């Protein structure tokens, strides 16, 4: 109850009473009937500062949703450079698989998210996964004729 | 005669909001299905189904969570509910990257495929074009 | 002991036009069909049986809506949707 | 002024689903039509055609199974099809 | 939120009653069809409809029978119904010589193309195959 | 009238005294449904015999159209009822009449090869020439359907 109002304060990006929520108690690591998170709904939505009051907090940086999707996913998927960035200096998991054969360096090169990727691979992202179809970041990176994320993958 | 609502949810919701293209479909920019993906956000979740919303899928992206949302447990839930906002063709609907047949899509809540829905109903919204026919309509003298 | 439910059993699909045809979206306020379906569930989505909701649907569809367009082609157009279903008792969205 | 769509006020009461088989008793008749003479005897003047179609849907539904000696006909089932474009509530009230 | 019904009519409903095929298209007898159309012809009879009923007619027949019933003055009528017993496929129903499209049939009452039912309710029942699946069901 | 009604309803059910009954009271013996079918049409089509007969003495049109331009001759030749037929012949009903789908008696009579019902028509003068939509003739009909009894005829 406080949790899901917690929930909808980060979805919406309510700053304030995201704050006020923490004050009053509110657990960080609540979850809705899909197992996403506060971090999930900030992240993904493009929440900058809820994200980093809720990562300082002790909100679950490594939270998985109904489909195996961490934050971290939410975020390189949407182009979120500082999320991820905050993301990733939490501890965040560079080199997670979701349950549809997702990871954070594949998504960030299917659209063309330079910097992210940049960040991504400086945290460690394997290079070598491989997306669902066998196809890895690289792959992806010249099927859509980025050019310059291919240099960047090598 | 009424579906039996005598449940700890109304159920899951899940929306499909595809807005941009592959610059490989040849196909524009879906201007307002943010709003329309916030209304019915909105209003579903009034109603009270659990809703969550995924934007811009691929085929591949679309065919994987609706077969992932059938395999949830229903046990729970009075009913099952999808809302599809894309481009379309006869019989079809765009992910980001073409298209694929929309009974892919709902064959994964069949009563032998899903089986904590059934006899629960399962909604399938869909804003979609089905063809390119326009009605030019008529007046009423 | 024995019952089966036909496997194709308890569906109901809304669509926003009917067979063959385009859908109208407005760029500004969104699609026709949305537009409407949120306007009658606001009102009475914890009131009406399903089919009377989506009924009004169509209603509000047919009368309120027409395409304004500067190509002749795709000016003053029309549109009604087209509900298909497979129920097989009454949907009030009540608890 | 006020335009109507063209394809506005049909509704088409299908005996089965589109692609699939529809069942006929050689003796007492289509499966569809037994169900929806039964309820339109005993409601046809009472209920709106949405609630007379899904109790249709239910008959059918529930009450009928295929009787074949060959297997791959035996013990089948089937569920109609309702397809509104109506736009108002419809009761045979005149 | 009703249509109305202050009529003089109901309406008119007309029976299409398919039982026996030409033995070039290969298709059998509809044996039951006869108490099929019997009872239809009952009960929407009792529902007030003006009920006619027309047997194994070709797929020309079929045709000239819906455009000639959508030229009728339906100015006094509150709808129209029409019921298809007939085999079929998938968008197709069969008159006693070969199958015609079924949207060709209700192409007729469009708003446009039949202005004395504008606005009324226009109800069509198919009792046909759509096709060769079979449901098999499944036990809860 | 509800009773023009109850003569037509009586009429296509067979109801033979129901029928007299009416008639006696005063029913419209040219009472018209909807469709514009009288109880002569509806009596011819469904093999009434004795009803039909009734009708006609009591100065039914034997040549009533119907809402397509269908006589009672036209119902009675293409379910075949061979006494109807010529009860409808005897009261000086249309050999020739054309309803407004390219109907005619002798046509009709061909397609199902009722032989007995040809012979009387061609005996009341029906045009052997007529064509049907489909430019056919009875004679081109007979061959379609490999009647060769009648095709000699």
């Amino acid at each position: 109850d406080l949790g899901k109002k917690l929930l909808e304060a980060a979805r919406a990006g309510q700053d304030d009473e995201v704050r006020i929520l923490m004050a009053n108690g509110a657990d960080v690591n609540a979850d809705d009937a899909w197992g996403q998170t506060p971090l999930h709904l900030a992240a993904q939505n493009g929440h900058l500062e809820i994200v980093e009051v809720l990562l300082k907090h002790d909100a679950d940086v490594n939270a998985t949703d109904w489909v195996g999707m961490t934050p971290l996913h939410l975020a390189a998927d949407d182009g979120h450079l500082e999320i991820v960035e905050a993301l990733l200096k939490y501890g965040a998991d560079v080199n997670a698989y979701d349950q549809l054969g997702n990871t954070p360096l594949n998504l960030a090169a299917t659209d063309g998210h330079l910097e992210i990727v940049e960040v991504l691979l400086k945290y460690g992202a394997d290079v070598n996964a491989q997306d669902k179809f066998g196809k890895t970041a690289f792959d992806i990176s010249i099927d859509n004729g980025n050019e310059d994320l291919a240099e960047i993958l090598q | 005669y009424q579906y039996n609502m005598n449940f700890e949810k109304l159920g899951k919701c899940i929306i499909i909001n595809n807005k941009n293209f592959d610059k490989v479909t040849g196909m524009g920019v879906r201007n307002g299905t943010d709003k329309d993906a916030e209304a019915l956000f909105k209003c579903f979740r009034s109603l009270g189904f659990d809703v969550i919303v995924y934007n811009d899928c691929s085929c591949a992206k679309m065919q994987d969570l609706l077969k992932k949302a059938s395999e949830e447990d229903h046990t729970n839930a009075a009913c099952f509910a999808c809302i599809l906002l894309s481009h379309g063709e006869e019989n079809v609907i765009y992910g980001k990257d073409g298209v694929t047949p929309i009974k892919d899509l709902t064959a994964h809540f069949r009563g032998d495929r899903c089986k904590t829905l059934l006899e629960k109903p399962k909604l399938f919204f869909i804003q979609a074009c089905r063809g390119t026919e326009l009605d030019d309509g008529i007046q009423a003298d | 002991p024995r019952y089966k439910i036909p496997v194709e059993a308890d569906f109901l699909f809304a669509y926003s036009t009917v067979p063959g045809y385009y859908s109208w979206r407005s760029p500004g306020r969104g699609s026709w069909f949305v537009q409407a379906l949120c306007s009658i569930l606001e009102e009475h989505g914890k009131d009406l049986e399903i089919m009377q909701i989506l009924t009004r649907v169509n209603d509000r569809v047919a009368r309120h809506f027409e395409s304004q367009s500067d190509d002749p082609h795709f000016h003053e157009k029309k549109q009604i949707p087209c509900v298909v279903s497979m129920l097989t008792k009454e949907l009030y969205f009540s608890q």
